[PDB]
RNA sequence: AACCUGGUUGAUCUUGCCAGUAGUCAUAUGCUUGUCUCAAAGAUUAAGCCAUGCAAGUGAAAGUAUAUAUAUAUAUAUGUAGAAACUGCGAACGGCUCAUUAAAACAGUUAUAGUCUACUUGACAUUUAUAAGGAUAACUACGGAAAAGCUGUAGCUAAUACUUGCAUUAUCCUUUUGGAUAAGUAUUUGUUAGAAGGAAUUAUAACAAAGAAGUAACACGUAAAGUGUGUAUCAAUCGAGUUUCUGACCUAUCAGCUUUUGAUGUUAGGGUAUUGGCCUAACAUGGCUAUGACGGGUAACGGGGAAUUAGAGUUCGAUUCCGGAGAGGGAGCCUGA
RNA sequence: UUCAAAGAAUCAUUCUUUUUAAAAUCCGAUUUUGUUACUUUGAGUA
RNA sequence: AAAAACCGUAAAUCCUAUCUUUUAAAGGAAGGAGAAGUCGUAACAAGGUUUCCGUAGGUGAACCUGCGGAAGGAUCAU
RNA sequence: AAUAGAUCCGUAACUUCGGGAAAAGGAUUGGCUCUGAGGACAUUAAUGUUAACUCAGAACUGAAACGGACAAGGGGA
């Protein structure tokens, strides 16, 4: 027969997942769930492969037989499950939150966050759907299903979600001066203020992004996601802030050091 | 049973790897007759099941200018525009044209309106013959081979004119 | 006059009791044409006027034949590179289209076509605009840039 | 490292080839071989034939246990386990090979507004009840056959196997509150109105007809109420089928092919998960071609790539990954997402 | 088939910037003016 | 449930035809190589009839002859 | 003795390019019930009256038989 695919070949596995040719010959395939397996880790190698936690798929299971880890508040026990894009990690045992965002290199960090931020998730609405009733439902990057959304919040919007209760706190829109995080592009990671955007009619619309230091980078929409205002990003940041640097200079403070 | 075998766009042959899969699939076809109420049951991909009608008396049938559906009994098959077989062998398919009974039709339009919504329609005087007569015209409109239920609207106006000049400067 | 085979189609969605002609808008900045807009034919695969929906892309050609009902045959002509020879050569390739009444063509136009869903065996390009083009020769002889 | 040298003459300068020279993740073979690291390996020919053994099974809270064994206060209640068997899930992944295949497959690039989609994830449902029915495995007894992953008859019992079946919500108005009104998820048909898309016969809403399948008669226990299993629809996800444009080696001592036998298109239907000559009926005479159709050859699976490179190029790619195809050759089919 | 002049910075030069017909935009000033090849930048790049 | 019939999917066998590849063969007729073989002297000198081309006929063989050409001629020239 | 009519299909070597050729070699054929196509004539684009047998297709039917008798090439190297 020809039915889907179970295994996934470690060479074939996604770039950012930094596994090493030698070690084995198969990667974990994420289970199907809230996130595509492109745009998401596992959380066998979340905490295998980033934390150390575990030094083996085993060790991997044992930590998740334990109802310690929670993916959004909630405990999640399957070992290749998809963490995703951004969202909140929170290990009760050592007592410590995480939040899954990507660095200036596109690659998945759990970024260390506080009790009172593990609350505030971020999700980018992608439907918005109206079933019997004339009842709204946004679709979001989550692959999270939010009914009766407030009717202002529009498909490219981002909405702030509690885990605790699964509601609407507020949205966020993407006018010129809201800033966004890309996701999947060249400039996978870097954050900026969207300089503009540019809707070709039945094509990809593109839209450019100003950074701190004015250098401007284009990319797609749809890879794009609102994080806050001109003000302030709603969530915190890894260290490097979001901030790309050109090779030539990132060896200079390499090299102070 | 679907796809590959045929000649090229320029007249070529195509020479045949890749053995017939099971989603090409193919079924025979179902010659719905009129006949005592009988289906059959058809597991199409993913399970889902399709109503095979081999024989059908009945159906839910429209009255189309004033939107109202009643269920009749189909009495006969007098055209269609495929194969003139079907109608010889009284086969139920969706573009077909049937004699249905119209009593439901009049008594429904007796007791609403009186007399024998957007209501005061003014009927017409082909289709009000036919009402006299007791036995209507009417196009299919579902399909009995997919759905399982031979279902249709009567047809009026410059439609039914042209099926009546087709079915009977005629013969 | 409106139909003279066997059929008159119906027009999905014309409607004909209630309401308060049918025809849509194609988009992509392709206006529907007045022809469509008033005419009497009925066409099932017309952009304007049938089921069909444009979505794909758009391409241009040359009328090469309208000589088959309600389809046409558009050669496009193109340059292949060679790299090797670090120079181009001349290439073409001729792909089926549907053709609404609501279009008077004729070999030699210059049609733009949108991709539709497999309209038939060959045809997935139904045309959706047309400017006059006076040829001289076989209209496979010309060789025009698009 | 952007390189040349010997050979036609009595001698000369050319053309011109032969020979030399070096590399090959390029094969074989000869001679020889003290260490360590690293590691290709029945592709070439025979997708030839195969003895033997193994290669897909699965129960740690959570379907069904008087096969049976055990332990606590005393035949009582708890348990702990548990062969077999029924049930559930998987076995459609993986692994192997490269025969077929020359616009086919594949690659980049689209579409699915033409579709299906198990597990998993998020939402979340409609026309006897202190809990309903038979019928079967395991097992018991009698057996048959040289033999097999063969099984007959009789007797019982379960189940999350198979099958029946038990409130309520919303809306109008005087205007927290009183009366009043209404009740089908998908899917199909007819008549209408109409947050998003690029464009809707869209979402959705109303009316008139049908109408599946369901909404727990199921099992274990977390805060100093939970979970498992199952279920309608939508969405997500893991994918898949079709699909747009463009891209391939040699051959014209293959120039006209295709079209009764579907070839190209229209109309109507059937069929499919869906579009489609995919098939059927009627109709029209179309469709491709020296920019190489149609044929023939390939010691041709395609690509990512490899060797050699100053730059161009030339040759290779069965073989780590991706896609395709096949399981001696064909064809057909069941279960199942 | 739309050509040039003028102004700051290295070293003697080189280099940077403004306008100069006509039609629609803003009450003397506010701003778009064929198609493609080709070329430049990006996007998407296992 | 056996069983039967009819559309369809259609393996397989046989006949016929065509094509492709390989292959036998009396006889015929070439090419290449070898050896001091036999016969002549065609060409290279004006090679002893200048050579050569196309064509046609003839002869043991090289070759000869007719017609029309070329100089790559043995003439750059009253 | 073997077919041998008709319709549809297919037809080689060779050739004086005209033929060979009915080459060779295949299939079908009854009855019945139907369907489709092929004309002429008059009224103020449309509606009636009326005629030949000739083809094509489909169901059904029978002890698989149908140019049923009659009539009527054997081919090839």
């Amino acid at each position: 027969g020809k039915g889907i695919k179970k295994h996934l070949k470690r060479v074939n596995a996604p770039s950012h997942w930094m596994l090493n040719k030698m070690g084995g010959q198969y990667a974990p395939k994420t289970s199907s769930g809230p996130h595509k397996l492109l745009e998401s880790i596992p959380l066998v190698i979340l905490l295998r492969n980033r934390l150390k936690y575990a030094l083996t798929f085993d060790e991997v299971k044992m930590i998740l037989i334990q109802k310690i880890v929670k993916v959004d508040n909630k405990v999640r026990t399957d070992c290749t499950f998809p963490v995703g894009l951004m969202d909140v990690i929170h290990i009760t045992k050592s007592n410590e939150y995480f939040r899954l965002l990507y660095d200036i290199k596109g690659r998945f960090v759990p970024h260390r966050i506080t009790n009172e931020e593990s609350k505030y998730k971020l999700c980018k609405v992608k439907k918005i759907l109206l079933r019997k009733g004339r009842l709204s439902i946004a679709v979001t990057h989550d692959g999270r299903s939010i009914p009766y959304i407030h009717p202002d919040v529009k498909v490219n919007d981002t909405v702030r979600l509690d885990l605790e209760t699964g509601k609407v706190l507020e949205h966020l829109k993407f006018q010129v001066g809201s800033l966004v995080m890309v996701t999947a592009g060249h400039s996978v990671g870097r954050v900026g203020v969207i300089s503009s955007i540019d809707k070709n009619m039945g094509t990809y619309d593109i839209i450019h992004v100003k950074d701190s230091r004015n250098k401007v980078f284009a990319t797609r929409l749809s890879n794009v996601f609102v994080i806050g205002d001109n003000t302030k990003p709603y969530i915190s940041l890894p260290r490097e802030k979001g901030i790309k640097l050109d090779i030539i200079e990132e060896r200079r403070n390499r090299l102070k050091a | 049973r679907d796809g590959r075998h045929k000649l090229r766009l320029t007249g070529g042959k195509k020479k045949i790897h890749k053995k017939k899969r099971k989603y090409e699939l193919g079924r025979p076809p179902s010659n719905t007759k009129l006949g005592s109420r009988q289906v059959h049951v058809v597991r199409g991909r993913g399970r889902n099941y399709k109503y095979r009608a081999i024989k059908l008396d009945s159906g839910s049938f429209s009255w189309p200018t004033f939107g109202i559906s009643k269920n009749t009994r189909i009495i006969d098959v007098v055209y269609n525009a495929s194969n003139n077989e079907l109608v010889r062998t009284k086969t139920l398919v969706k573009n077909c044209i049937v004699v249905i009974d119209s009593h439901p039709f009049t008594t429904w339009y007796e007791n609403t309106f009186g007399t024998t919504i957007g209501k005061s329609k003014n009927i017409d005087p082909l289709l009000l013959e036919q009402f006299k007569q007791g036995r209507v015209l009417a196009c299919i409109s579902s399909r009995p081979g997919q759905c399982g239920k031979a279902d249709g609207y009567i047809i009026e106006g410059d439609e039914l004119l042209f099926y009546k000049r087709k079915m009977d400067k005629r013969n | 006059d409106v139909q003279h085979e066997r059929a008159y189609q119906k027009q999905e969605g014309a409607s004909f009791f209630n309401s308060k002609r049918y025809w849509k808008k194609v988009g992509l900045g392709f206006a529907t044409p007045k022809e469509a807009k008033e005419g009497v034919y009925v066409d099932k695969k017309c952009p304007f006027t049938g089921n069909v929906s444009i979505r794909g892309r758009i391409l241009k050609g040359m009328v090469i034949s309208n000589k088959m009902k309600r389809t046409i045959i558009i050669r496009r002509n193109y340059l292949h590179y060679v790299k090797k020879y670090n120079r181009f050569e001349k290439r073409h390739k001729n792909i089926p289209c549907h053709c609404s009444p609501c279009f008077d063509v004729k070999e030699g136009d210059i049609v733009t076509v949108g991709q539709c869903r497999p309209l038939s065996k060959t045809v997935r390009f139904n045309v959706l605009h047309v400017e006059k083009h006076q040829i001289f020769g076989s209209a496979r002889k010309q060789f025009v840039l698009f």
